[PDB]
């Protein structure tokens, strides 16, 4: 059971850091910011950017 | 209320007033080239000259510092600039740059080091 | 013995992964 | 002691995918630029859009 | 034993959940 | 053998929620989109705000 | 078997603090 041990130590080892990216997540919130703005521009007809 | 503590240039400016109290100091900040600091209601508006004071404390790599960065940008990296003046009176009976009285060109030194960099020209009709 | 080597074994793979899909993508 | 890892691995085929909402996420990212413009303009007297 | 076994399964089954509390709302 | 479970059971006691800071994720977020926005400025030439 | 539960109770505090780094910071 010694090696049993062993292995759940070098297992704790491991580091509990997840390292997520930030580029796409900064991506995926224009891409719904720019949904709220189409969705804000059609509710007041034209009177916007487009 | 307000101290003043340096030196600073005159500035000629149109129409001066009919803003807030912190617009106007902005604007004074923007021109002259002050920094405001404030005790409490006591605004100081110094210079880069008397604003800064020499310290004996430094920042030391792996001593006192964590993480250290620096964002680098050369997209307005210019060394070059055309720039016309006021327009003459006779504007449309004269041609190319005799429309200004006051017509430069100006070059940095480190174009020496950038090549030729010319950004899009400015005019100054005062 | 077998068994929590077994245990260990199967805890090496999944979490160490970790989720938080974006929508689709990967972080 | 047989089910016990049969409950083990059952549970082990548990998915490590977390799916986090980005609509919220958006939102939440939405109201602190807000909130960190409106402190500008503030900073700045009312030179902005309000 | 046994007491190992539920304790282990209601450990994972607990930790199936995750957080990720924004301020408030889950994820 | 018993303090096995019990300890087991006060560690499964802990909440499975870890809250994760929004300023942060916001500011960084703001310059994700400050570094997009400046490349999309510059392979417009100089058509923006600089 | 007492060392097994002496590692089960630190593997889970270890797992307490999780990661989800920006990229440098933490959350």
């Amino acid at each position: 059971l010694a090696r049993v041990e062993n292995l759940l130590e070098r297992l704790l080892q491991k580091n509990p850091v997840i390292k997520m990216d930030d580029k796409v997540v900064a991506e995926v919130v224009s891409r719904n910011q720019a949904n709220s703005f189409d969705q804000y521009n059609y509710t007041m007809g034209g009177a916007a950017y487009s | 209320s307000y101290e003043i503590q340096g030196s600073f240039p005159l500035v000629e400016l149109e129409d001066l007033g009919n803003k807030n109290g912190l617009e106007l100091v902005n604007l004074c900040l923007e021109e002259f080239g002050a920094i405001l600091f404030a005790d409490n209601k006591k605004l100081y508006f110094y210079d880069e000259k008397s604003w800064y004071v020499r310290t004996e404390k430094q920042f030391r790599y792996l001593y006192n510092t964590e993480e250290v960065s620096v964002d680098t940008n050369t997209d307005n990296l210019k060394t070059e600039i055309k720039c016309y003046g006021k327009q003459k009176e006779n504007a449309d009976k004269l041609t190319g740059d005799n429309k200004y009285m006051a017509v430069v060109t100006y070059t940095s030194p480190n174009e020496a080091i950038y090549g030729k960099r010319m950004a899009n020209a400015k005019s100054d009709d005062k | 013995a077998i068994l929590v080597s077994e245990n260990g074994s199967n805890f090496k793979i999944t979490v160490t992964n970790a989720g938080e899909l974006k929508a689709t993508k990967v972080e």
